[PDB]
């Protein structure tokens, strides 16, 4: 699983 | 050197929020052709941008090698900086430092970009980019203990994975 760089 | 064995597979900018670092990629095992199907083309175009991020964590990395056992599944490639003059490379190299570098070490995670086929929104290529850690030092240890030694603690440098899924 990932997440969004700022 | 010792780059003539690693050759330079793909030459471009990358990109993590608003910052860029000019690179070159030597192919270090598995399958070249994943890096030709996956990467961009970098004559002008916008960077390979890295939009998304993995924790640097237990499962996301067994996720990781469970895609290297294969050598036709993955392909492992060395990021090292360039540019046109040794002005440009001293700039280009601390970009990478500190803007790639430290901030994937600061937030514990690889890079994460997602190839489409186009007509397709299901990923055919993950590319994961690692700064240099235990997960990275594992691999080239396993996979090019010349090149590693050559650049540990030395250059600074990412580790990209490339998975075809």
């Amino acid at each position: 699983s990932y997440s969004p760089t700022s | 050197q010792l780059l003539k064995k690693y050759p330079i597979v793909w030459q471009g900018l990358l990109a993590l929020k608003n910052d860029t670092a000019a690179v070159q990629l030597h192919f270090v095992s598995g399958n070249n052709v994943l890096a030709h199907r996956s990467l961009p083309l970098s004559e002008g175009g916008p960077p390979l941008r890295i939009a998304q991020r993995m924790r640097l964590e237990a499962t996301q990395l067994e996720g990781v090698a469970r895609r290297m056992t294969v050598e036709t599944d993955y392909c492992l490639l060395l990021a090292l900086p360039c540019g046109r003059d040794q002005e440009d490379v001293v700039s280009q190299t601390e970009s990478l430092k500190a803007a790639f570098i430290t901030y994937l070490q600061a937030k514990q995670a690889a890079g994460i970009i997602n190839v489409p086929n186009p007509g397709s929104n299901q990923p055919a290529y993950v590319l994961q980019i690692f700064p240099p850690c235990e997960f990275s030092e594992s691999h080239l240890s396993r996979l090019a203990p010349d090149l590693l030694a050559s650049i540990s603690n030395i250059s600074p440098h990412l580790m990209i994975v490339i998975a075809s899924v």
